[PDB]
């Protein structure tokens, strides 16, 4: 009874869609729209609630970066505003550790953040923690073994192959081995002891390559590439498989959803989104 | 357009 939710995104303008995909039967459900359109946001889940964090509304009337945190309850199909972050964060990355949401990086106009802040749902409060060693927008974030990783991105001048890890009990960030490819706008997730980085943009092309970091060995290794090159894709893990959703391939706003099986090292097309889009926020929780 | 996202500008 778990669905893949996709929130927001962009196609002509930033979007307010909330749609949920059921891998068990291939269906899509359109649910309550976000109150404000946004692309470049991130999604996450804590205690059965879905959260939409940051992003920017790129509308016909202008660009507004978002510091918003909005809460969706599948039991009522209703969005509720939660406490806003200290600063707007477009092209943010988020990770959940021990019931708390970490918001990492992102931009506010020409400001590229290294700052990081943590949300406690029990108090509806954000607090700043140690900043990253590098400013990162279009950064991929994932959590493995209660450690937070920030991968790739763009620092205001260069696209990055670097990555770093936050150790919460020391409130400290440390660099990890850099990836073998420069990636800004990649999808980053965790699956079976590894941090995966899929797609993104290297400065010249949108990528179909995928590499994974084994935290025990400190190495990055390429796996099978996706069928579609994509940047600003959504990504999540569900029942031991990675799912990538949409993105931009330099020509089209993809509706493709591919699924990676780690046992066979293969990607397959599993469904199409209802319309092509980039910059979505994705997470997995109960059916509404 | 932004080559990373496809968005206008
Ligand atoms: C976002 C509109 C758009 C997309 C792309 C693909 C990168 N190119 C352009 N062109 C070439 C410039 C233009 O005329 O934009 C008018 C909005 N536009």
């Amino acid at each position: 009874g778990r669905l893949i939710y996709t929130a927001g995104g962009y196609f002509r303008q930033s979007l307010s869609y909330l749609e949920a995909y059921n891998p068990s039967n291939g269906s899509w459900l359109r649910l309550a729209d976000l109150q404000v359109p946004r692309s470049g946001l991130a999604g996450c889940v804590v205690g059965g609630l879905l959260y939409a964090v940051g992003g920017r509304n790129n509308s016909p009337d202008g660009n507004t970066d978002s510091s918003a945190l909005d809460c969706y309850n599948p039991m009522t199909n209703q969005w509720s505003p939660c406490a806003s972050m200290s600063v707007p964060r477009n092209r943010i990355g988020v990770g959940v550790i021990d019931g708390h949401i970490y918001a990492v990086g992102g931009s506010h106009g020409c400001i590229h953040h290294s700052s990081v802040e943590r949300y406690e749902p029990e108090r509806d409060e954000w607090h700043l923690v140690a900043p990253m060693l590098t400013r990162r927008i279009g950064v991929g974030v994932a959590v493995l073994n209660r450690l937070l990783y920030a991968v790739g991105g763009f620092d205001g001048t260069n696209r990055l192959n670097s990555a770093e890890c936050y150790y919460p009990e020391r409130n400290e960030w440390r660099m990890i081995t850099p990836m073998n490819t420069i990636r800004s706008g990649a999808g980053v997730c965790v699956l079976h002891n590894c941090i995966y980085a899929a797609g993104g943009y290297d400065g010249q092309d949108q990528l179909n390559s995928v590499e994974r970091y084994d935290v025990e060995t400190e190495t990055w290794t390429f796996v099978a590439p996706m069928r579609h090159h994509r940047s600003a894709l959504g990504i999540t893990v569900h029942q031991g498989k990675i799912y990538v959703l949409g993105g931009y391939d330099g020509h089209t706003f993809l509706d493709s959803v591919e699924c990676y099986d780690p046992d066979s090292d293969t990607w397959s097309e599993v469904t199409r989104m209802t319309s092509g889009r980039s910059g979505v926020g994705v997470a997995v929780t109960m059916e509404p | 357009c932004d080559p990373e996202t496809g968005e206008c500008l």
